[PDB]
Formats: C-alpha cells, sequence, structure tokens
C-alpha cells in the first residue's frame, strides 16, 4: 500500500521519471499526482457546481433512484449533442487538464513502444468531463471507470474493494492527501496494457463533493488486435449505459450476458456447488446437507442472504443438479447427484451445464376421602407387586441370601408396616426358601439363596392364599 | 504419507500462480509485502483455496493438523525464493488461512468436532500471560541419581511418570527447576457471547490457547473470532486457535422486518411499548419510560475527529426499600441482547474491576474484564453502589469519563473499550425519602459521579389509599396466578432499530432548544444548585434521539423533543429540595 | 473355549437386545424397543447407551442376568463388541458407552464385600467433594520412534506408563515411550468421594466416605451434597489394592402422585385417612409442635407452617418462591431458640447450624449452608456470629440460592431451595422494649428485608406463668413421669407432613377479594396513624400469600378460603403489632 509522491515539473523533462510512473502503475495503478498549473482556480471552480438544472443526453446532472447525481458534460465539438448551462470554469479546466492528460499519456503510454500512438487516443478530445454531486454515504455502489483514463481532484472518497491487486490484504483503504490529485486508470486501458492495470472504488465519507475527468479514446479507434472486433467506444459505452441511468436513459432499455439476475444466480451456483461439496464430501463423510446448515455457508460466502426460494430457482435452473428431500421437521436435505466423489472437474462441468441452460433461456427471451379406600384395595393388589419386587429383589442383587432388614428397606424405598407384612406373607407362602430363626440375640433370617424364583414366581402367583385371605 | 510430497508442490503453485481481481497476485503481493514487514504469519482466503482446489481445503477440514505442517514448509521455501536472506530471519512463517463457516458456535461442539479445524467467535474472558513454549518435563529422582531424561508432558496431565532409572523407587522422582521446558503462549478463557445466549442456558467458558504472533494481540471484554482446531488435548478439550478475528438465535427477518416497519408507523406505539416494558411491576409510567429510553439507544456520535460525545444514557434509578427496585433491572436482564448484571459488590460475578491474576492453581494467567468491558456496547446492570468499594468506584468513574478501561498490570498494559450504558438501582440513604433536602443530600453517593448519571429515577411515596388499592390489587392478582407489544416482538425490535437506524437532527428548527436551555438555566439559578449544566443539555439531545430510534425516525422531530424535554425537565424538578415546589410553577411552559 | 463360552454369551446378548425388547402391545410402545433407542441416539448421534436391567434379567430367566452380573468385568468386552457388531449392522470415530438401569436392589456402603468385586453393583449415597473432569487414555498410542510409534492401548490402571511389550522394534525393548497426544482416548474423570447416607449410620461406627470416578457422560451428572444412586461397576484400585467403586449410571434419586404417595404409604394409608377426616387438629397439630415449651405457641405454629408449602413458580419471571423464612427475636437463651431450634432438629433436610461462626464452609467446594437444607431449613444458630461475612451469603441465599462458585476451578452457580430457620440475639440483651426492632435487631442489612416473619421474645414473670413453666420444666426434669405427649402422634405427624406437601392449594376470588380488602386494611391500618415498625411494604403481602399457602396447606383442601386468609393476616398483624415495642 505504498503511496509514492513526485512533482510533475520533474516529470516535465520525461527522461527522468518516465519509467517510474510505469513501475508504480504496474503496482499501485491509481497514482497520486500533485501541483499542476491549476491551483486556486480549482477551488474557484466550485461556483459552477451549483447548477444542477439539466436533463440527460449524456449531459447535465444524472438524477438516479436517489441522493447521488453525476453532472456529466459532453464535450462541445461533437455535433447535435449539447446542453449548455454555465460552468465556464469547468470548460476552462477541460483544456487545462486536456494538457494534463496529453502529458499523462506521455508519462505512461510513451514508456511502452512510442508516444506516436497515444496522440491518436487524445486528438479527437471527444471525452466528456464529469462533475459529480450527492444530495444532502452509502450512495456509492462499487464502480469501475468509464473511460481509459480518469484524472480527478479529491479529498478522500476512495476505499479499496476486496480483490487481488495492490495491497492484497483487500480491506478498504481511504487515503487523504492535501495538495494532491489522484488519478484512476480506466478498465479498457488494462486490456490495452494487457493486464498491467487495476481498479479502485469509493466508500462512506463525510465529503459528498467530488469531481472527475474521464479522458477517453476516440469513437473510431480499435483497441489492439483483440479489439478490432470491439472498438473502445463500443465496450466503454456499454458500461456507462448500464447504470440505470435511470428512467430517461433506457434507450436501449440483450447481451448473452446476464440480465444481471442470471449472472448473480451463476455466482450463487458457484458458491453452492462449492459448499455442498464441502459439507457433503468433507465436513463429515456423512454430514448430510440440511438447508439450514446450507443457508449459513453460502449466506456467508455470498455474505448475501440465500433464500430457499433461490435454491428452487436453481433446481428450476439445473434440475438434474441436486436432490433435495424435505425431512420431517420439514427441513430439506439436499443431495448431490448420485456420484459419490464430486471432483472439481465435476461441478466444473456442472457449472458449465447450468451456464448452457441459462444462456439457452436467454436465447429464449431474445426469441420471444374414599381415595383412602381406593388406596386400600390398591395396596391389597400391591401384595403381588411386592412378591415380584422381592423375588428378584434377591435376583437383581446377585446374592439371594441377605440382611432381611436391608432389602426390606430398599424395596420399601421403591413404593415399614406394609414392608414387614409382606415379609410375613412371603414367609408363609414360601416356608422353604425362607426361615426365621429366633436366637438368643434375636430372630435370625434364613434364606435359601439357591431357591428357584421362577417356580417361586408362579407359586407366589397361585398362592396369594389363592388371594382368598 | 509421502503421498503429500506431490501436494505441497501444487499448493505452492496455487500460491504462486494465484491471482484474481485484475490479477495482482495477491499471494505474491502478500509475500513481498512481508517481506520486510518480516511478519512470519501467513493468511489465506479459504475462499481462494477451496476455489482453486477442493481436496486441499478438505484436507484442511479433516486433518488440518499435519496439513498445515505441510503448508508452512513450502511456504517458507517460497518466501526464500522471494526473499533469499529471509531464511536467516524468523526461519518460519505460519499461515492463518481465512474463512471457514461452520462457525460452530461455542456451546455446540461434539467429539465429532474434535481434532478438526473449527471456526468460532466469542467474548474474551480472562486470558493468560505469556511464557515461552518448549514443553518438556523430567525427573531428577532421589536415590536413582538422575536425570531420567526429558519427557514432554502434557496438555494437561503431567502423569504419571511410573518407573525409571534404577529402582524407580523408593528414591522416587522430584522435578527440578533446572532443565524443564515451559510454555506460556496464549491461554485464554473464552465464554459464549451473552448477546446470543439462549434463554435459561448458561454460556459456557471454553479453553483457548494462543501462541506466537497470536499472543497478547487481543484484549478481554471483546467478542473476537478465532479459527481453531478442536483438541481433546489433553492430559478435557482445548481449542487450538489458528486465527483471531476482532469484532466484528433471535435475528430480524425479511418478512418479519417488512411486517415490523408497518408496525413502526403508528405514533402511540411508544406508549404502547412503554406499556410493554415491565408488565409485572405495574410500575410507574415514568420509571418505565427512562428504562425503555436507555434500553433503546442514542447516537454515539463522533464529532470529527475529536470527541464522539456519548450515545448512551446512565440511568440512575433511585429506589427505596421494597420498591421492586430490585426486580425491574432483572426484567431488562431478561430483555437485553448484551446485558451484564453486576449487582453491588461481594460479588455477583463479574467483579466490574478487570484484573489479570493467577488462575485456579495452575494455568497460564488469564486477563479478565469487569462487567463493563464485558458489556461494552452491551448494557451494564448493577445495583447497590453504596455497597460498592471505592476500589471499584474509581473504576466506575474512570470508565464513565473515558468510556475505556486502561490496565497496566502486571506486565500487560492496555485500555479496553467498554461502551456499556449504565443502569443503576440505589438506596436512598436510610429512609425511603431521606430528606426534603436535595437528593444529593438525600442520598450517599458522590455528586461528581452523580453528574455523570443523566437519568435519575427517584421513587416514592407516602401511603396513598387508592394507590394501595390498585397496586395491592395488581399484586394479589399476580400471586393469585399459580395492549403492550408481544415481548419477543419488542425483543427483536430493539436489536433491529439499534442495528439499522441512525436518526439525525436538522439544525434548521432545532435552535429553539438553546432558547429553552436558557429559559431553564437562568430561572433555575434562582433556586437550587446547581444542578443545571450543558452536559444536562447534551443529555436532552441524546435522549430525544433515542425517542427517534423508537420512532425509527432517522431524523429528528419536535415530538421526540417534547418527549425528551418533558423527561429531563421532570427529572431535574424531582431532584430538588422541597423548594422545587416553587419551581413547579414555571414548568408549565415546559409542560 | 473360555473365549468361546464368553462369546456364546456375547452372541446370546446381542440376540437379546436384538430380540424384541418389548412385548407391550396395542397402545404402546409396541416392541422393539432397544432399536428405537439406537435410532433416537442416531438422531443425536451422541455415542453412549442406557438400558434397563429389568427386561434383561426377565428375558433369559436371567441366567443371562446372572452371568452378566457376576462376570460383568469379564463380560464387558464381548458386550461392547457385539454392540459394535449391530451398530455396524444397522448403522454407519467409534465410542460406545452402555448403561444398565432398573436394578432390583440397593446395597449399603458398609454392606460392601470383596465377593462382589468386578461385578456391577447398586449403591446410593451422599455426594462429597467433586473433582474437575480430566481426560483419559482408554487406549493410548505411545511407542518409540524405533521402529514404530504410538501403539494404541492400555495404561489402564493408573500407572500411567507404559508401552507394555514388543518394543521397540527392532530396537526390541524395554526402551520407553513415545506417547502420541495425537492418538488416544480421553475421558472424563471427574472423580468424587461420596459419603454413606446419613440416616443409615449405625451407631456409633460413624460415616465412611468412598471415592468413585466419573467416567463418560455420567460425568457431571453428579451434584455435591446430594443423595444419588449409582450402578456399581465396582472393582478396585491398588494402594496392595484398595477397592473403589466406579459408576456407569449416575442417578440423583433421593412430587407427587399423591396417590403414589398413598400407594407408597399404603399400610398406614388406612390409618390417618381418618386424620384427613379429622378436624380442629390444626389445633392438635399446633397442639403438638414443641411440646417442650409452655405457650411459645405462635412459634409452634410458625414452625409447623414453615415446614409447609407455598409453591415454587411464575414464568414471567421468578418462579414464585414458596418458601418462608422465619425470624424469631428474643431476649437471650434459657431457650433462646436454645429450645426451639434444637427441637427443630427433628425434621428432614434439617440443617442445624450452631452459631454463625463456620464460616460458610456452608456452601464449600455441599452447601453445608444450604444445598443440604434444600427443601429444608438451615437452622442456623446465632447468625450474629456471621459477623460481617455472611451478609454476602444472604444475597444468593435470599436470591436464587444459586451457589456461584468460582474458585476458578470452575465458575459454577448452584441453585438451592432451603427454608430459613434463623436466629440472632438482640443488641444489648432484650433491647426491643422501647427500642425499635429494626436497629434493635441491627445486623442483617438489607437481608433483613428478606425476612417474612418475626416473633419477638421477652420474659416478664407472671409468677402465675413463671410458676407455670416452672412446673412444666420440673416435671420434665423429673425423668418420669412425663406425660408430655403431642395431641397428634409425632411419627403420625411426619407422615402427615408428607401428605400436606402433596396438596397444592388453589383458590380464587375467594379469597382474592376478601384478601385485597384485608391487605388494604392491613396496610392502611398498619400505616396510620402511629406505627410499630416499618413499613408495611407490600412484600408483606407477598408473605401474606405465602402465609395463606401455609394455611390452606393445613386445610390441604387444596384451595384458599378467606378464613385461611384472615388467619394469615391475623398472625401477621400479631408480629407487626409486636414491632410496636
Amino acid at each position: 500500500l505504498r503511496v509514492p509522491v513526485i512533482d510533475l515539473n520533474r516529470v516535465s523533462d520525461e527522461e527522468q521519471l518516465l519509467p517510474v510512473v510505469r513501475a508504480i502503475l504496474l503496482q499501485h495503478d491509481t497514482f497520486l499526482l500533485k501541483n499542476y498549473a491549476n491551483k486556486a482556480v480549482l477551488d474557484a471552480l466550485l461556483a459552477g457546481l451549483t447548477t444542477k438544472d439539466l436533463p440527460d443526453t449524456s449531459q447535465g446532472f444524472d438524477a438516479n433512484f436517489v441522493w447521488l447525481e453525476q453532472y456529466i458534460f459532453d464535450t462541445d465539438p461533437q455535433l447535435r449533442f449539447d446542453r449548455k448551462c454555465r460552468n465556464e470554469s469547468l470548460c476552462s479546466i477541460y483544456s487545462r487538464l486536456f494538457k494534463l492528460g496529453l502529458f499523462f499519456a506521455q508519462l505512461c503510454v510513451k514508456s511502452v513502444v512510442s508516444s506516436a500512438e497515444l496522440q491518436d487516443c487524445i486528438s479527437t478530445s471527444h471525452y466528456a468531463t464529469k462533475l459529480t454531486r450527492y444530495f444532502n454515504e452509502r450512495d456509492y455502489v462499487t464502480f469501475l471507470p468509464t473511460g481509459v483514463l480518469t484524472i480527478f481532484p479529491c479529498a478522500k472518497a476512495i476505499r479499496y474493494k476486496p480483490s487481488t491487486m495492490a495491497t492484497t490484504d483487500n480491506s478498504w483503504v481511504s487515503i487523504d492527501e492535501p495538495d494532491c490529485l489522484l488519478f484512476h486508470t480506466g478498465t479498457l486501458l488494462a486490456r490495452w496494457s494487457q493486464g498491467m492495470h487495476t481498479t479502485s472504488p469509493l466508500q462512506i465519507d463525510p465529503r459528498a463533493n467530488i469531481v472527475s475527468l474521464t479522458i477517453w479514446p476516440p469513437l473510431t479507434t480499435p483497441i489492439s488486435s483483440k479489439g478490432e472486433g470491439t472498438i473502445a467506444n463500443h465496450l466503454l459505452e456499454q458500461q456507462i449505459k448500464a447504470f440505470p441511468k435511470v428512467a430517461q436513459q433506457y434507450y436501449p432499455r440483450s447481451i448473452l450476458r446476464l440480465q444481471d439476475a442470471m449472472k448473480f444466480v451463476k455466482e450463487l451456483f458457484t458458491v453452492c456447488e462449492t459448499v455442498l461439496s464441502l459439507n457433503a464430501l468433507s465436513r463429515s463423510t456423512g454430514v448430510p446437507p440440511e438447508l439450514h446448515v446450507l443457508l449459513p455457508q453460502i449466506s456467508s460466502m455470498m455474505k448475501r442472504k440465500i433464500v430457499q426460494d433461490d435454491i428452487l430457482k436453481l433446481l428450476t435452473i439445473w434440475s438434474d443438479a441436486y436432490v433435495v428431500e424435505l425431512n420431517s421437521r420439514g427441513e430439506l436435505t439436499m443431495n448431490l447427484p448420485k456420484r459419490d466423489n464430486l471432483t472439481t472437474l465435476t461441478n466444473k462441468s456442472r457449472t458449465l451445464a447450468f451456464v448452457e441452460r441459462a444462456e439457452s433461456w436467454y436465447q429464449q427471451v431474445i426469441a420471444s376421602s374414599q381415595r383412602q379406600k381406593r388406596y386400600q384395595q390398591f395396596l391389597a393388589m400391591k401384595m403381588t407387586q411386592v412378591f415380584d419386587i422381592l423375588f428378584s429383589l434377591t435376583r437383581g442383587q446377585p446374592y439371594t441370601e441377605t440382611y432381611l432388614s436391608s432389602l426390606i428397606v430398599d424395596s420399601l424405598q421403591d413404593s415399614t408396616k406394609e414392608a414387614s407384612e409382606i415379609l410375613a406373607g412371603l414367609q408363609g407362602i414360601l416356608p422353604m426358601d425362607i426361615s426365621v430363626h429366633q436366637v438368643d440375640g434375636g430372630l435370625k433370617v434364613y434364606r435359601w439363596n439357591s431357591l428357584d424364583k421362577n417356580r417361586f414366581s408362579k407359586l407366589l402367583q397361585i398362592h396369594k392364599s389363592k388371594q382368598q385371605d | 504419507p509421502n503421498v503429500s510430497r506431490t501436494i505441497a508442490r501444487e499448493l505452492k503453485s496455487f500460491l504462486l500462480e494465484y491471482t484474481d481481481e485484475t490479477g495482482r497476485s495477491v499471494y505474491g503481493a502478500r509475500i513481498r509485502t512481508l517481506g520486510e514487514m518480516n511478519s512470519e504469519s501467513l493468511e489465506v482466503n479459504y475462499r481462494h483455496l477451496a476455489e482453486s482446489k477442493a481436496i486441499l481445503a478438505l484436507f484442511l477440514a479433516k486433518c488440518p493438523e499435519e496439513m498445515l505442517k505441510i503448508f508452512d514448509l513450502v511456504a517458507m521455501e517460497a518466501t526464500e525464493l522471494h526473499y533469499p536472506d529471509y531464511a536467516r530471519i524468523h526461519s518460519e512463517i505460519h499461515v492463518r488461512i481465512s474463512d471457514f463457516p461452520t462457525i460452530y458456535s461455542l456451546r455446540e461442539l461434539r467429539e465429532s468436532n474434535l481434532s478438526s479445524l473449527v471456526r468460532v467467535t466469542g467474548v474474551v474472558t480472562r486470558r493468560t500471560g505469556v511464557f515461552p513454549q518448549l514443553k518438556y518435563v523430567k525427573f531428577n529422582c532421589l536415590k536413582c541419581g538422575s536425570i531420567l531424561g526429558p519427557f514432554f508432558q502434557d496438555s494437561n496431565e503431567e502423569i504419571r511418570i511410573s518407573f525409571c532409572t534404577n529402582c524407580k523407587s523408593k528414591g522416587p522422582f522430584r522435578v527440578n527447576g533446572e532443565k524443564t521446558v515451559y510454555r506460556n503462549y496464549q491461554r485464554v478463557t473464552l465464554q459464549e457471547a451473552p448477546g446470543t445466549v439462549p434463554p435459561g442456558r448458561l454460556p459456557r467458558h471454553r479453553e483457548v490457547i494462543l501462541l506466537a504472533d497470536l499472543v497478547d494481540v487481543s484484549k478481554p471484554g471483546e467478542e473476537v473470532e478465532v479459527t481453531g482446531i478442536y483438541k481433546n488435548n489433553y492430559d478435557a478439550t482445548i481449542i487450538e486457535a489458528n486465527s483471531i478475528k476482532r469484532r466484528e438465535v433471535f435475528s430480524w427477518t425479511e418478512e418479519e422486518e417488512r411486517e415490523f416497519r408497518k408496525i413502526s408507523r403508528d405514533r402511540g406505539i411508544i406508549d404502547k411499548i412503554i406499556s410493554s416494558m415491565a408488565p409485572s411491576i405495574y410500575g410507574h409510567r415514568d420509571i418505565k419510560t427512562a428504562v425503555a429510553c436507555s434500553l433503546f439507544g442514542g447516537v454515539p456520535k463522533n464529532v470529527n475527529g475529536k470527541h464522539s460525545i456519548r450515545g448512551d444514557i446512565n440511568v440512575l434509578l433511585l429506589g427505596d426499600p421494597g420498591t421492586a427496585k430490585s426486580q425491574i433491572l432483572k426484567y431488562v436482564e431478561k430483555t437485553a441482547h448484551r446485558a451484564v448484571f453486576a449487582t453491588g459488590q461481594g460479588a455477583s460475578a463479574v467483579g466490574l474491576t478487570a484484573s489479570v491474576r493467577k488462575d485456579p492453581i495452575t494455568k497460564e494467567w488469564t486477563l479478565e474484564g469487569g462487567a463493563l468491558v464485558l458489556a461494552d456496547k452491551g448494557v451494564c446492570l448493577i445495583d447497590e453502589f453504596d455497597k460498592m468499594n471505592d476500589q471499584d468506584r474509581t473504576s466506575i468513574h474512570e470508565a464513565m469519563e473515558q468510556q475505556s478501561i486502561s490496565i497496566s498490570k502486571a506486565g500487560i498494559v492496555t485500555t479496553l473499550q467498554a461502551r456499556c450504558s449504565i443502569i443503576a438501582a440505589a438506596n436512598p440513604n436510610g429512609g425511603r425519602y431521606n430528606s426534603t433536602l436535595p437528593l444529593a443530600q438525600n442520598v450517599s453517593l458522590t455528586e461528581p459521579i452523580l453528574s455523570r448519571f443523566d437519568i435519575l429515577c427517584v421513587v416514592r411515596d407516602l401511603v396513598d389509599e387508592e394507590a394501595d388499592e390498585r397496586l395491592a390489587t395488581f399484586v394479589v392478582d399476580s400471586h393469585v396466578r399459580s395492549s403492550p407489544i408481544p415481548q419477543e416482538l419488542l425483543m427483536k425490535y430493539i436489536h433491529y432499530a439499534r442495528t439499522k437506524i441512525y436518526p439525525k437532527l436538522h439544525q434548521m428548527d432545532m435552535d429553539k432548544v438553546s432558547r429553552v436551555y436558557a429559559d431553564l438555566r437562568r430561572e433555575s439559578i434562582s433556586t437550587g444548585s446547581f444542578p443545571i449544566t450543558v452536559r444536562h443539555l447534551e443529555s436532552i439531545l441524546r435522549i430525544a434521539e433515542s425517542f427517534a430510534k423508537m420512532r425509527l425516525s432517522e431524523f429528528v422531530s419536535s415530538y421526540d423533543l417534547d418527549r425528551a424535554i418533558k423527561v429531563v425537565v421532570d427529572s431535574f424538578v424531582d431532584a430538588q429540595k422541597v423548594s422545587v415546589r416553587r419551581q413547579l410553577r414555571r414548568s408549565f411552559a415546559i409542560y | 473355549v473360555d473365549d468361546v463360552t464368553g462369546e456364546k454369551v456375547r452372541e446370546a446378548f446381542e440376540q437379546f437386545l436384538e430380540d424384541f425388547s418389548v412385548q407391550s402391545t396395542d397402545t404402546g410402545e409396541v416392541e422393539k424397543v432397544y432399536r428405537a433407542q439406537i435410532e433416537f441416539m442416531k438422531i443425536y448421534d451422541l455415542n453412549t447407551i442406557y438400558i434397563d436391567y429389568q427386561h434383561l434379567s426377565m428375558r433369559e430367566n436371567g441366567a443371562l442376568a446372572m452371568a452378566i452380573s457376576e462376570q460383568y468385568y469379564r463380560f464387558l468386552p464381548f458386550l461392547q463388541k457385539g454392540l459394535r457388531r449391530v451398530v455396524r449392522k444397522y448403522a454407519p470415530e467409534r465410542v460406545f458407552q452402555i448403561s444398565f438401569f432398573n436394578l432390583p436392589t440397593v446395597h449399603r456402603i458398609r454392606d460392601i464385600r470383596s465377593e462382589k468385586i468386578g461385578s456391577l453393583l447398586s449403591i446410593s449415597g451422599t455426594v462429597t467433594r467433586t473433582s474437575e473432569v480430566r481426560p483419559e487414555l482408554y487406549k493410548a498410542s505411545f511407542t518409540c520412534d524405533m521402529c514404530r510409534a504410538i501403539v494404541d492401548n492400555v495404561e489402564q490402571s493408573f500407572k500411567y506408563t507404559e508401552p507394555t511389550f514388543c518394543p521397540n522394534p527392532s530396537c526390541e525393548n524395554r526402551a520407553f515411550w513415545t506417547l502420541n497426544v495425537t492418538r488416544s482416548r480421553f475421558l472424563d474423570w471427574q472423580k468424587v468421594r461420596i459419603q454413606e447416607n446419613a440416616n443409615e449410620i449405625p451407631t456409633g461406627s460413624m460415616p465412611r466416605t468412598l471415592d468413585v470416578i466419573l467416567r463418560g457422560d455420567s460425568v457431571e451428572r453428579a451434584k455435591p451434597g446430594d443423595r444419588c444412586k449409582f450402578t456399581g461397576v465396582e472393582i478396585v484400585v491398588p494402594d496392595t489394592y484398595k477397592i473403589s467403586f466406579l459408576a456407569c449410571h449416575v442417578i440423583s434419586i433421593g412430587r407427587d402422585q399423591e396417590v403414589f404417595l398413598n400407594s407408597l404409604s399404603s399400610d398406614e394409608i388406612n390409618e390417618l385417612k381418618e386424620m384427613v377426616k379429622d378436624e380442629h387438629i390444626y389445633d392438635k397439630l399446633v397442639r403438638s409442635i414443641a411440646p417442650a415449651v409452655f405457650g411459645h405457641e405462635a412459634v409452634k405454629k410458625g414452625i409447623l407452617l414453615q415446614m409447609l408449602g407455598g409453591v415454587h413458580k411464575t414464568v414471567e419471571g421468578i418462579k414464585l418462591r414458596g418458601d418462608i423464612n422465619i425470624c424469631v427475636v428474643g431476649d437471650p437463651s434459657t431457650s433462646k431458640s436454645q429450645f426451639l431450634k434444637y427441637v427443630v432438629g427433628f425434621a428432614p433436610r434439617s440443617v442445624y447450624t450452631s452459631g454463625k461462626a463456620s464460616s460458610a464452609a456452608g456452601l464449600t467446594a455441599e452447601a453445608g449452608a444450604l444445598m443440604l437444607a434444600d427443601n429444608g431449613i438451615c437452622c442456623i444458630d446465632e447468625f450474629d456470629k456471621m459477623d460481617i461475612s455472611d451478609q454476602v451469603a444472604i444475597h444468593e441465599a435470599m436470591e436464587q440460592q444459586t451457589i456461584s462458585i468460582a474458585k476458578a476451578g470452575i465458575h459454577a452457580t448452584l441453585n438451592a431451595r432451603t427454608s430459613i430457620l434463623a436466629a440472632a440475639n438482640p443488641v444489648g440483651g432484650r433491647y426491643n422494649r422501647k427500642l425499635s426492632l429494626r436497629g434493635n435487631l441491627n445486623m442483617t442489612a438489607p437481608i433483613m428485608s428478606r425476612f417474612d416473619l418475626f416473633f419477638v421474645i421477652l420474659d416478664d414473670c407472671n409468677e402465675k406463668i413463671d410458676t407455670e413453666l416452672a412446673s412444666h420444666i420440673v416435671d420434665l426434669h423429673m425423668k418420669r413421669d412425663e406425660a408430655i405427649e403431642p395431641p397428634f402422634s409425632a411419627e403420625q405427624l411426619r407422615r402427615y407432613i408428607k401428605y400436606a406437601r402433596t396438596f397444592k392449594p388453589i383458590l380464587t376470588k375467594e379469597a382474592r377479594s376478601y384478601l385485597v380488602e384485608k391487605y388494604k386494611e392491613l396496610r392502611k391500618d398498619d400505616a396510620q396513624g402511629s406505627r410499630s415498625s416499618y413499613r408495611i411494604t407490600v412484600r408483606q403481602l407477598e408473605s401474606m400469600i405465602r402465609l395463606s399457602e401455609a394455611i390452606a396447606r393445613a386445610n390441604c383442601v387444596d384451595e384458599i378460603t378467606p378464613s385461611f386468609i384472615a388467619e394469615a393476616y391475623d398472625l401477621l398483624r400479631q408480629s407487626i403489632i409486636r414491632v410496636d415495642v
């Protein structure tokens, strides 16, 4: 994120700083230019910015819905496109910076091959100067330059969008340099330099006042060999057209490129393919693709909100693509298509196929208390319960001998009078397993730990005294 | 196995060859960048990585562990190619990668989660001091002479070192200060973020370890994110964090919000809400009013670039024994997103005074915050300041003043930033109404601190017949159990408006405020002292702005003005000694 | 063969759980069951299992149950193995913990014997001194670099070392180590030293605690100072060895289907149903509390009620606390509470805290303080000896009875619910006469405000009365013959107490109207003109609620009557006018 500074008077000879500017545009792209012939007149020019009374025809303020506006001023010489207001200082700085751009190409383009070619890019001077304003700031959506070269006076306004470019950390960067004028390289110029350039956005900043000059190649000039089929005017008019911009600019109001809805859905499909791949094939080998897990990963990745509805547009788009099963809970697990390992080749192809189907669709558009007594009887029944609990109280206590008191207490704790009573009744029913021996010192229990508790179960069942007592 | 020998290559390619966004090898840019920065820590968009090669990012998923070891080496070689002499310095560079949701929360992790890389975020609790890693334990014994050699144990066991060296007993072993490798690195208690905790479930502290560059970067009282690899290490689960991300169940929903806005249209929703605030107490419209207000918010708001003023409200709730003065705050405790109930002292944790101390017995020494840093941008809930030791009191004043908590001890010297709004229940010294004498007289705490508190809620009164009626009815009704917004609706709502809206005055008509300020000031000088202050004026502003957030108004309106004015006005009135009666006559215009 | 016999066992068991675990038909609960268990597990996929002994013992005639019980230690491997078998069979990182439950009996600690070793067992007990959970090996991967490392097994008994054999290789050894923290099975252990259940203690041999280690998800299932039941997994630890049981199944067991109380009670269940039929005994009850004391009745009552209910639960906010804290102030002992409290020694969950100098070892790291009196009074003598430390305690105590603990060993809030049977002396002896109670009591600061009731005790001789108690005492002092017998039999009482808890009073409207008037009068009446003591805050009325709850609780109705109401307000009015000094 280095920010070099040089005086243009030292760039004036062009034999000392010429390689340096190319070295930094190869790195920092956008450059910090300072102290040109215009100084206080740049501040005096603000008086003509208060106009804001003109329509479009590539001129006047661009009212766009809302607070943002762009006062574009088409160059005077071109026939039958003009709306003049006041802004004479702007017409002055147009020439004043015409020399600045004609020289800027000499400190840039001349560094490669010759400057004989750049003069053909500047000679028509057909480029429209641009004053810019905001109504009394998130208003700036991330944006790329219309012309191949844009000089502009600035305070801050600039950030750095996430990307792989200069300062690859890709957090937003807002530089503020007094007595300096930042330059911004055009998009098509990157193609002209075959990839040597870069672009940068704006962000939320207190100073709404901004100004720019996008100096632009002639209507008749081809861009290298690759642009014999695409002239600079064609491509660069394309992005400036869209934009809205807004209601009176829908003229044209059809490319094999998205009506953007399609391209976004493409991105989505990308991210989706990615993450489903991720959880499915990775997260667990056996993490099943539930829609709620889903929504997080790409909602994240997108950082945009993914809706189930979007997915239904996707399956709507590639229906072969993913299986999806609403489970109970009503959540829908999505299932990838039937071939376990989704290679990156897989989903490359898939992405392709979807693309085909969409561009196909684009073709289609183009072509078209007694409670007590209750307890009494209940307990009477609980006799049997006690047998079953005692039987097997011995057995789930792998002893079958014991301290009569002890188990008496445990079973007791399950549900003393009742307890001892059961002790008695069982003794009576089964005077075989059980003996009670009064000794000096007391009555000892005797318990035949080998007695058969199944037989004893049926016997306890049958002799409750046959429940007749 | 050596299988990976192929892999590292490919990766280095991706590194090298990578770029995007008008090219600009962001990888190369990274490398050259540090570079002389000599930062020795690499960071990689998992987006890019996954993007390039899945099986890569996957190999991260399952067994990141070795995977990084693979990674860092080829990285280093690459840097050496970039920087030939770099080999000498730092000798190694560790990648932090980037981005892996997931985002396994906190509370949600299983053994299935263990050993695999995991992303998470949360509030920095007490976090350890630093001590150099290189862990090795060893035994000098007693009878069997020495040295039993170094062992490496354990995270954290140090067990059991059974039999060695002659014997193995009874001349048994004693570790020596000489020749045992140590670590400090980064030890951090992190517990689940209070904003997001589900009701009734308590947030769970989990164990974080920091090393190398990660060490000491963070400050407690901060929700940060970290990309860890969950380790049952060892010897209990230790999150091993590769990353740290500075801040950065109920959430607004499109249908929900779209619905919501419609609700926001009506004016009386304010009252309806004020009504919605503390159903159970039967309360006081006013007491509630303040509550709602501070709850709602204010505007921060940075006057470029010097002073941000204060977007917050320190609500002095001056209670009285057996006033529910207790209960009310509890309501908000339920209510608020990030809310910290600190009580008086003694303590109901947190201790409101951040300190770094030795952990229970043996662990690396963890720097923890008071409730404030914890409640930074959240809300600080405390009562019984009279019960607060001056040791705390200084802390309080300090934050209220600076809104940031500096800490110099022991070695660590920092200032955390607690943004919490102050909500306070207090006890009029002794008697409910201590005196007709001004409240500052009628209550214990120091006026300098007090002036910091904007919203003073005084409670009353002498026994009143019908009052006793209505209330006793209310209560009785309650115990017998055995128009206001649906609470949950409200609950998202505040979070929402707080998130979205930023009201803004138009200076055009606002000037009248000043006129008011005088009309107050002068006439106010006549009786009572002072209290009136421009600070108090500012308060009025911040307040009405809260009302606009309530209005969700994005800009300022005379109604919200009327609100605030009435509010602050009354508050001041209530403060004064009984001579305030005389004052009352002039509040009519204020009414 | 042993391999084969045990394997036969394995197959048998797999067959079992595989075999229909459930015969419940029609409305059900139709089969399987255990499969269902497996699935529901797979729902959460938490990889541990709980099962009921009962079905199993039943199925085989329990010959299986037998062999299981007996050889269980031996049997474990085949078991969990077969588990893995069926899991693989019906299901798709492998950790399995299987937990039986529904064992038929309960063994006392002292009842432990060396014959029962290595077989699963059944013990319930009082938890003491829990310990932080620490990872384990289960199986550890440790071996040398020569030639190959981190062989995974054992360290089973606490050793923890080492790789047993077939080292290095080929450095064949001996050698030692090397341990992979990358590869092993951590677990658990939190361990705990639990104490035998108090009531049980045979005189005078006195309690003996034992230790058990909590492994697996049963870890943390425990709570200190709690009666809890555990599955034996018993075995031993070297020391020469010392047995230490282990725990698979942690049950905190130790309300209601008041029936199932009756069913539980069943034998008497006949008897005192009469009592329900019976009446007045609110007297006879009252005519039973502290037979010790002459008069002292308002107390005798108060205790009784304190024992009674009044309901947890709002969910708005506070579960409405049912509990009632009783304060009794008096000129000092000779009975102080020197009588009343000690008497109150006879009760459940009953914590007699002599003095307030402890210092809050109560709630140490059991709330000796409190968690033991959960659903009981901590009869805490001489709060005075609290000095300045306990007021801190009153907070949570009066609050959630949460127990906040962070020694940083953990930060843990232990909720509690325990009645407050409390006490202190007045400032200067009996100061309360002219002096205002508040501030004649002094110390409890706000926690003061936490007290629902207070009986001020002062002694003026009606040498009539003086004589009376005198006689009373004398006879008492006469070893015989004391016919001091409660209007109601005491055992009978405790039983009844069980009953009263069961009831959950309504009612509505009735008394609500009647009461509202009452408070308002109580209230206004209280306030004006002069006033005994503060305030009256409504938290009074809160008490009034609780009070009523005790009264209706006595009625057991279970519903409220303006009668009950009036009573509450009456005794209330009593305490307040008492505050007039």
